[PDB]
């Protein structure tokens, strides 16, 4: 249809804003949706669903929809916004003498709040009429909208206060710059992992017993960064989960499912050296190669039942309406648990093989000083960096995961995924770590050439 | 760095004995494991006796009783006092240090090895 040159930075706003999606999705009440939030029917068929977008679009689509075509609906639900407003003696005045700019801030607060909720804000409408950018956006900042979805309303107000594109311009350099650092992440995770797992299978030398746990941590931290860790870059980057309801819970699963599989696989290598240092006789006996598949096994299958069992039957949720709202948001896939799978799943996950492996170390360290310059400070910086580096990566995670489900107020949100990529981060240390030996760099050596 | 010295070969008749001394400078980790692998022509390589730290033994069932394996109290040394020989000991030995000072992996110390063949 025909589009302006304004048309084009609204749409661009709410799509930082909202999101876009160029295929047939559900709205917070189930509803058949396309574009930025263009509800198409309440009808539960797809079908139906289909019908109206061909009929609006003026192609059949099948679903999908061109990024035009989506700004052609946009456009039509701006014009309707304005229509509106302009009806509406609380509005017009304010929207008559706004420039483009503060023009597209004030509709941007309509499809968020509807047009009754816009036309409460009186005074700040009172003020922006004046021209009174910065009394009206220090009222604003008080505003209960602030205060439920500050982000947003941190961008809308700088539009009013500067009548600029700052907030925006702003938010998608950060974004830019995350998915930067975001792929580099990725990046290390994949190829450290996949360089150990094919040195492994393609090393005679390498195949040994206590390998073949290192390629179970190996191959937890390349789920990791191929399924885990990618999707939440999305997030990070685009502030909102963009796959919708069942993704949501898979993606979670898979993230519970590696992150239990390699924290017990890294406590399993601390038992399985523990045993070799100390007793390396019955070591060799009694540990055959079936125990050892029959260790990996069970670290797996107790990873399914602690991660894909509980959120998939809906044990893992919260009944506050902070959580239920983000149950129902098909673009909320925030970590929202109860107090009791926030507990089980921590203890399962981190807090036993923390107690393993501290308790494991201790004694190599004890053992080490009864049976004594000496080498004894190059294995102690070892075993320094074999627990720093894990606590350092987890401990804070899962200290605000048992906190903040019991006082959701302490661990900000922020802080809370923050604590959770320092995490993610102990997948790319691991092949670091557990794969210096002079077989790996022979090996590693002979891999790259 | 490391180097460790191999004392005890040579050659006897069926029957005698002999006593190999295996003495290892440098620094190395206070858990290891002390051993000696033997080769004779043809066959590869094969271990008889490895000692820990501890005090835990392993002796290859083909030589256990005869050969005896032993540490000494404040000194990185192994002694194998080995007794009763037959013919088929023809081989060299070699001396085997365990080091794991890095505790995920094992790192071999070899040694040169001294010849040893029994006559008869
Ligand atoms: C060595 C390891 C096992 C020690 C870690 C113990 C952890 C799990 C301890 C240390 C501090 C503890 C928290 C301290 C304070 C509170 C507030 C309380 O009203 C509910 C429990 C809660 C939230 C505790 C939960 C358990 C907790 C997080
Ligand atoms: O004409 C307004 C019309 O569209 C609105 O669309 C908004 C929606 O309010 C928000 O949730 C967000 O997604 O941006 C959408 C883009 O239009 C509403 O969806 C709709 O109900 C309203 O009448
Ligand atoms: C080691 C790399 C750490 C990067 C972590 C970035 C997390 C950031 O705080 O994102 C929070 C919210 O914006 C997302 O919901
Ligand atoms: N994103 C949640 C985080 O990865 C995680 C992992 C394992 C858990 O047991 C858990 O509670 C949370
Ligand atoms: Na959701």
């Amino acid at each position: 249809d025909y589009k302006d040159d304004d048309d084009a930075n609204i749409f661009e706003m709410l799509r930082i804003d909202e999101g876009l999606r160029l295929k047939i999705y559900k709205d917070t009440e189930g509803y058949y949706t396309i574009g930025i939030g263009h509800l198409l029917t309440k009808s539960p068929s797809l079908n139906a669903a289909k019908s109206e977008l061909d009929k609006a679009i003026g192609r059949n689509t099948n679903g999908v929809i061109t990024k035009d075509e989506a700004e052609k609906l946009f456009n039509q639900d701006v014009d309707a916004a304005v229509r509106g407003i302009l009806r509406n003696a609380k509005l017009k005045p304010v929207y008559d003498s706004l420039d483009a700019v503060r023009r597209a801030a004030l509709i941007n607060m309509v499809f968020q709040m509807g047009e009754t909720g816009v036309a409460g804000f009186t005074n700040s409408l009172r003020m922006l009429q004046q021209k009174r950018w910065d009394e009206a956006a220090v009222n604003l900042a008080k505003s209960r909208w602030y205060n439920q979805t500050p982000n947003r309303a941190k961008r809308v107000i700088t539009t009013f206060r500067t009548g600029t594109w700052d907030a925006y311009a702003a938010s998608q350099q950060w974004t830019a710059g995350m998915g930067l650092l975001m792929a580099l992440i990725v990046l290390l995770i994949v190829a450290g992992n996949v360089l150990v797992i094919v040195a492994i299978a393609k090393t005679p030398r390498l195949q040994t017993l206590t390998n073949l746990f290192i390629m179970s941590l190996a191959s937890a931290d390349l789920v990791m960064g191929l399924l885990v860790v990618p999707f939440g870059a999305t997030i990070v980057v685009w502030g909102r989960w963009e796959y919708g309801s069942f993704f949501c819970e898979l993606w979670t699963s898979v993230d519970v499912l590696c992150v239990t599989a390699s924290i017990e696989t890294l406590c399993v290598i601390a038992l399985d050296r523990y045993l070799a240092i100390t007793s390396p006789f019955r070591y060799q006996s009694l540990l055959t190669r079936a125990r050892a598949r029959g260790l990996v096994c069970t670290v797996w299958a107790i990873s399914a039942l602690v991660s894909f069992l509980p959120i998939l039957m809906h044990w893992w949720r919260a009944e506050s309406d902070e959580a239920r709202r983000c149950y129902n948001d098909p673009k909320c896939c925030d970590f929202v648990t109860n107090r009791a799978y926030a507990i089980a799943s921590s203890v399962v996950s981190f807090y036993v093989p923390l107690c393993i492996m501290a308790f494991v170390y201790l004694r190599v360290f004890r053992e080490a000083q009864k049976q004594v310059a000496l080498r004894e400070q190059k294995a102690l910086k070892t075993l320094g960096i074999i627990m720093g580096v894990f606590t350092l990566c987890w401990l804070p995670f899962f200290l605000a995961n048992v906190v903040k489900a019991f006082h959701r107020e302490l661990v900000p949100d922020r802080l809370f995924v923050f604590f959770n990529w320092l995490g993610y981060a102990n997948s790319a240390f691991n092949p670091i770590i557990y794969c210096r030996s002079p077989d790996f760099r022979k090996a590693f050596q002979g891999l790259l050439c | 760095q490391v180097q460790l010295q191999e004392s005890g070969g040579g050659l006897v008749q069926a029957g005698g004995s002999l006593r190999l001394s295996c003495a290892a400078s440098g620094s190395i980790f206070a858990l290891n494991i002390m051993g000696w692998y033997r080769q004779a022509p043809g066959k590869q390589r094969e271990l008889v006796a490895a000692i820990h730290s501890g005090g835990t033994t392993n002796y290859a069932n083909s030589v256990k009783g005869r050969f005896t394996i032993s540490r000494d109290n404040a000194a990185n040394t192994v002694y194998l006092q080995m007794n009763s020989l037959k013919p088929e000991d023809t081989a060299v030995y070699y001396c085997n240090v365990k080091d794991f000072g890095a505790i995920i992996y094992d790192y071999d110390y070899w040694g040169q090895g001294t010849q040893v063949t029994v006559s008869s």
